[PDB]
């Protein structure tokens, strides 16, 4: 008996390229009014709740020192139908292109992200990634979103 | 010894 | 009334991450390394390491960190929250940090057993105090 409004969702394996969130896979979930709408989490109440999300990226080989890696959570309010971005990181993980010389090093970069947050009733909260291309869901547990009520 | 952390405002 | 646990590094421990017993209250236990949930429900599970090594050898070094539950049901292994990270950017005495931290929420049966686990042991850091740790707190 948890009366708290939470979440936790996870990248369908299936879905290429790009980053789609699942609900109720074993070991993920929607409890007390939270909802998976058009890829995003609706907040059933107003108050304080803690956000989190982690992704993975992995690489075969750094072909441009200037790949870009981005994560980052936003929220949308019904009274505003304006994105605010809530939490993001940005990360670089080649400093040197491979050397032909060399060959193909696999490099891996996990983003997590988390903090509190004053939300709305009915806010849509969304958690997205520059390069679905870069993603790794070749195992469990490796990118998910959730929320918790305080 | 317990410093700060994401998740330290659920556990007091 | 919430049952809730923290546990810690053992520094002492050479070539293996032993989280240190006896901290963890109100039905939660430490047993063979592993936390044993008490109650069914709701958790907030979390953990941190940190790796530390000398100059990168070869760009081939992978460090990762997983948490993962055995149900009392199932009795077979399941990852729950996992990640991996390549430090050695331009590999060969520079040295260099890598935290990997990991949370989240799961529905627990009474009786499952959780791991915090890691590959290498040998590169893991105790120079920051209080910074290696794992635990879980029902909601
Ligand atoms: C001491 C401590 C730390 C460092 C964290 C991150 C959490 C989540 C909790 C509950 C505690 C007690």
């Amino acid at each position: 008996p948890s009366d708290k409004p939470v979440a936790h969702v996870v990248a369908n394996p299936q879905a290429e390229g790009q980053l789609q969130w699942l609900n109720r896979r074993a070991n993920a979930l929607l409890a007390n009014g939270v909802e998976l709408r058009d890829n995003q989490l609706v907040v059933p109440s107003e108050g304080l709740y803690l956000i989190y999300s982690q992704v993975l990226f992995k690489g075969q080989g750094c072909p441009s020192t200037h790949v870009l890696l981005t994560h980052t959570i936003s929220r949308i309010a019904v009274s505003y139908q304006t994105k605010v971005n809530l939490l993001s990181a940005i990360k670089s993980p080649c400093q040197r292109e491979t050397p032909e010389g060399a060959e193909a090093k696999p490099w891996y970069e996990p983003i997590y992200l988390g903090g509190v947050f004053q939300l709305e009733k009915g806010d849509r909260l969304s958690a997205e990634i520059n390069r679905p291309d870069y993603l790794d869901f070749a195992e469990s547990g490796q990118v998910y979103f959730g929320i918790i009520a305080l | 010894a317990c410093p700060p952390c994401l998740w330290q405002v659920l556990c007091g």
